């Protein structure tokens, strides 16, 4: 049994339903974010970025972890809708000033010691 | 007779002896539904009975405030209402049942 | 023994012990332990499920009347299966006393919000959520309070690094403030200070 | 007068037009019976996006349930017909 | 919809770094949402990375209007965990400088409150007195505000030979400055119009919202930590606790002025009753030895070395220690694991709970009323954000 208590969801089905509701809300919100913050990206770029964030935590199989992730996503959406975030906060998702780092062994061997 | 109890939001109560009697009777009625061996019932019944007895034995408000040692009889009425609400909540909670879920082996060990 | 040593008060110690026994007797369902420190501070260790009842009792009981919540914070002890220790400090103005209530939780277990008992809890729980990641159920409005917008992690956890993972600067190409991985010109220097000789024999632990 | 009486054929045409406006579906492989999960190779989030596009086009909201089980154009057409009480 | 406005952080009336998001209907305030953390520096984790002596200067910068009071609270907590006792002269010095610090804080609060409401002159009149008290601070410690003077052994150094005379000279004249400020503000009909019946809070709501200090006393609650739970020598001085009856801004302003007068009274008593003796505990495993002994005797040099490199160990245990700071109850929850570095140090700031109650206090008021209510809560964001 392992005797654990829930946050919101009983199993993975309800957790997936909450995930889908959060995704719908973010997808609806993206064009308003592009308009209000005067972003130079397109709506497609924003929705692709939204999709990318969800995919990152796709592997998780625990309903409590999924519930907490949905709570955090709702908090982030609330920050975005009320314009508590600024333009810099929204653009931090895109890492525009970070130089790309190669994943190949040779590139890493050449630059430094880090694995 | 008295005005301006001195605490913002606490109005002056007229006829406080009757109000205290009603509140203590209601508290006793609510406590009557708790099991006899429960500690909350007997402790609260004891203290409420002392307060009711000293209420029924003093018609002067200033001396009653001095005897109750409860700080300005309007606050005594407020505390009686709070106790009645707590008694209802405890009847709902039933916290006299045995302990549930003893803690892990070293949950409360300090240092480390 | 006289001039440099703090004097102890035994009347307050006896009174606090008696009240701890009183509270433990009234609420056997939730009270796991009661302690009185030797500088006369009373603590009550409870099961998490009794956060709301116990507090309510302490707030509304005629003999307790702890109507002020002085502080509410968390402590992180990674070696415990339940990582986080939740601490309530309560003050009774009627009896001029203080009491401490303690419980525990882990990363995935919610604790019931105590805003219905004390209004002051509203921000404190938010801080606990921001700094430690402990979720409070039925909180009217739970979100970050201290950290920057979009900040990731809970900095008051023991495994969170002191300087964090990201740092901010102004970039002229994008004409805005940007975040990057932390790089320090001088690394913070860790000091190993503990003496290899035991200081306090009264706290020695059994050799297992 | 108000809008003309909507028929099943118009609903089917609008649904198919929306579906081929989705950049992740090839127009020629799409049919009224094609399955999003199997024939078209779309995941759950693509289905959510399709349902949102249908919501936008037909001007009414479909809950999470009653939409989580629409897996091909025919089911969407039937659901719209049932909600709009259209028989022709 | 209501109009949404950013009040601060770059605002004269924001008292530093505060993002008040207000929802307004016209100039009526429908909702206040304080956003803080613009001065969150992560003090508690940093303290976790220091020895007990190294962490003391952080308390100077928590509430940078009342420095020695925070030093006193932290020192009292460490003393309780150490089971040691400061010497009497150190305690008398602590109470004297705590009352001087209360004078400084109350001057700042009242004058900047009046400045926000629209009276600029009393600020200028009273900041000269603030500068003289800064001179007292510097003569005792070498720094004008961040003294680091009060330490868990007592005080760092003894008074210079002429300090008490100058403190007496300042104290015998400060009451006339208080009188001039009162003549400017107390009976002015514009001041009363801007303060009376503004931000009323009931006693029960004040208790349940976690208020402390004047924010209780203005509503009639008869509470004061110096009278009910005295700490150093506060049981040996005589003073009165001012109590309000309306629970509004005006009553709290009157309470703060009267508290300044009572502070002058206590300072007089402390000046007359200063005893002789040492100024830190005569225990070299806690308090560092004198320089002459450190350069003469082996044990003194060893203890100096160890106290300045590793620091003293504190027996394991947790305490909650509170004082009546000028802004309300100031507390420390300090946990020791037995080593020379604290395991956990939670700081309780009265401004935290006071600002958390801003939305309740602003119901049915206007923008300028909210500015006055911000001033009446006596908020410094160094302690609110920590
Ligand atoms: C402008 C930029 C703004 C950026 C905002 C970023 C907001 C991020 C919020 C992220 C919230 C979460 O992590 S929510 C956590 C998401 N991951 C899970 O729930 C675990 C189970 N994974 C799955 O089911 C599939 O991989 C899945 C792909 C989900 C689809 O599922 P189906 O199809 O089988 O239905
Ligand atoms: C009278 O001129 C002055 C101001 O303008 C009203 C200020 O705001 C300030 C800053 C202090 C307030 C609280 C913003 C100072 C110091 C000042 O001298």
């Amino acid at each position: 049994g392992t005797s654990v208590k829930p946050i919101f969801s009983r199993d993975m089905n309800e957790a997936k339903r909450r995930v889908r509701e959060l995704y719908r809300a973010w997808y609806r919100e993206v064009p308003n974010t592009v308009h209000l913050f005067q972003l130079d990206i397109s709506v497609k770029q924003g929705r692709d970025k939204v999709r990318e964030m969800f995919m990152k935590n796709a592997h998780v199989t625990d309903p409590r972890v999924v519930d907490l992730l949905v709570i955090k996503g709702k908090m982030e959406l609330e920050e975005t809708i009320n314009v508590w975030k600024q333009r810099t906060h929204i653009m931090r998702f895109f890492h525009e000033t970070e130089a790309p780092r190669p994943t190949d062994f040779l590139s890493k061997f050449y630059v430094g010691h880090d694995p | 007779l008295k005005k301006t109890t001195g605490l913002v939001g606490l109005a002056v109560c007229e006829t406080p002896h009757e109000r205290l009697k009603i509140l203590y009777t209601k508290i006793l009625d609510v406590l009557g539904q708790i099991p006899k061996n429960a500690a909350y019932r007997k402790y609260t019944e004891q203290i409420t009975n002392e307060k009711l007895g000293m209420v029924k034995a003093e018609p002067d408000v200033k001396k009653l405030e001095e005897q109750l040692q409860g700080g300005q009889i309007e606050e005594v009425i407020l505390q009686a209402e709070n106790e009645l609400s707590l008694a209802r909540k405890m009847l709902r909670w039933k916290p006299w049942e045995p302990l549930v879920e003893e803690p892990p082996a070293n949950q409360w060990k300090w240092p480390i | 023994t006289r001039p440099t040593i703090r004097p102890r008060n035994d009347v307050v110690h006896k009174q606090l012990s008696a009240f701890g026994q009183y509270v433990a007797e009234i609420l056997p369902k939730y009270v796991q332990q009661v302690q009185v420190s030797c500088f006369n501070e009373l603590e009550i260790f409870i099961h998490p499920d009794g956060v709301i009842p116990v507090l309510t009792f302490l707030r509304d009981h005629t003999n307790a009347q702890f109507k002020s919540l002085a502080d509410l914070t968390a402590v992180d002890v990674p070696t415990r299966q339940n990582r986080f220790e939740i601490v309530y400090n309560l003050l009774s103005l009627r009896f001029n006393s203080r009491i401490r209530v303690k419980t525990y939780t882990d990363e995935l277990t919610p604790i019931e919000s105590s805003v219905t008992v004390y209004k002051a809890a509203n921000w404190y729980e938010r801080e606990i959520w921001d700094m430690f990641g402990v979720f409070f159920a039925n909180h009217p409005d739970l979100r970050r309070i201290l950290t920057d917008y979009g900040f990731e992690g809970h900095p008051f956890r023991k495994d969170f690094p002191l300087s964090g993972y990201v740092e901010l600067r102004y970039d002229d190409e994008v004409k805005r403030v940007v975040a990057e991985p932390v790089e320090l010109a001088q690394e913070f220097r860790k000091f190993d200070l503990n003496s290899p000789w035991e200081a306090f024999p009264a706290y020695r632990q059994p050799p297992e | 007068s108000d809008a003309p009486p909507l028929t099943l054929e118009a609903i089917k045409d609008r649904v198919l037009y929306v579906l081929k406006l989705y950049d992740k579906i090839d127009p020629e492989k799409l049919s009224v019976n094609s399955h999003f999960m199997k024939d078209l190779g779309l995941d759950s989030l693509d289905q959510v996006e399709i349902i949102m596009a249908m919501e936008d086009e037909f001007g009414f909201e479909i809950p999470d349930i009653d939409a989580e089980k629409l897996m091909c154009p025919q089911e969407i057409v039937d659901y719209i017909a049932d909600k709009k009480d259209v028989y022709e | 919809s209501n109009l949404t406005l950013n009040f601060g952080p770059q605002h004269p009336a924001a008292h530093g770094v505060l993002r008040l998001v207000m929802e307004l209907s016209g100039e009526m305030v429908r909702k206040c949402d304080p956003h803080i953390g613009l001065l969150h520096r992560g003090t508690e984790k940093l303290i976790e990375y220091k020895t007990y002596l190294q962490a003391l200067p952080y308390f100077d910068r928590l509430d940078y209007v009342s420095m020695m009071c925070n030093e006193q609270a932290y020192s009292l907590a460490v003393e309780k965990l150490l089971n040691i006792q400061p010497p009497p002269r150190a305690q008398w010095i602590r109470v004297l400088f705590g009352e001087i610090t209360r004078l400084l804080n109350h001057i700042m609060a009242v004058t900047t409150h009046a400045l926000d409401i629209g009276a600029m002159t009393p600020f200028f009149w009273m900041f000269e007195e603030r500068e003289k008290m800064f001179e007292f601070y510097e003569r005792v410690s070498g720094a004008r505000m961040h003294a680091a003077y009060i330490r868990p052994g007592g005080v760092h150094q003894d008074l210079p030979l002429g300090l008490l005379d100058d403190i007496y000279e300042f104290s015998k004249n400060f009451s006339f400055r208080i009188d001039e400020l009162e003549e400017m503000l107390t009976n002015n009909r514009i001041w009363r119009n801007r303060t009376v019946d503004i931000g009323v809070v009931t006693a029960e709501d004040a208790l349940n919202y976690g208020f402390s200090g004047v924010m209780l006393r203005g509503s009639g609650i008869q509470w004061d930590l110096r009278k009910t739970q005295p700490y150093d020598v506060y049981d040996q001085v005589e003073f009165d606790v001012p109590i309000g009856s309306r629970g509004d801004c005006y009553d709290r302003y009157l309470c703060r002025v009267e508290e300044m007068r009572q502070s002058l009274r206590i300072i007089s008593q402390c000046l007359n009753k200063m005893p002789p003796g040492e100024i830190k505990v005569d225990d070299a495993k806690v308090s560092p030895p004198k320089r002459a002994e450190m350069k003469t005797s082996m044990e003194s040099l060893i203890h100096h070395f160890k106290l300045y490199t590793e620091g003293y160990q504190v027996p394991p245990g947790a305490t909650y220690t509170a004082i009546e700071a000028p802004k309300g109850e100031f507390g420390v929850y300090l946990v020791s694991d037995g080593s020379s570095r604290p395991y956990r140090c939670k700081i309780k700031a009265p401004g935290f709970a006071h600002l958390a109650g801003l939305d309740k206090m602003s119901k049915g008021h206007m923008l300028a009323d909210v500015v006055a209510i911000i001033g009446t809560q006596d908020i410094v964001f160094g302690e609110v954000d920590r």
